């Protein structure tokens, strides 16, 4: 968080109270999932 | 089962062992053909 037009609220080494906070909502922790399909072309042994 | 093969099918090995069996049969099988005959007319027959 920067000031109104000052440098930065982490340079003056002076504490501030009313800066701005991000918030998310109910569910932002949905774990993710992927899936793969496998099929192989050449086996190890072969040929009649 | 005369020729092991890595597959579960009707692959060439079938044809091969089939050859082997009939070949070793014809190696054996010394037979002589003998037979009797009827005796028929030849003028009362269409085909010559």
């Amino acid at each position: 968080p920067i000031y109104t037009s000052g440098l930065q609220k982490m340079q003056s080494s002076k504490v501030s109270m009313a800066n701005v906070v991000l918030s998310a909502g109910s569910d932002v922790i949905r774990q993710a999932a992927i899936k793969y399909n496998v099929v192989r072309t050449q086996e190890i042994i072969l040929f009649e | 089962n005369i020729i092991n093969t890595i597959t579960d099918g009707i692959t060439y090995a079938n044809r091969t062992e089939f050859f082997i069996r009939v070949m070793v049969l014809m190696m054996m099988d010394r037979k002589i053909l003998t037979m009797e005959f009827y005796d028929v007319d030849t003028s009362a027959i269409s085909n010559t």
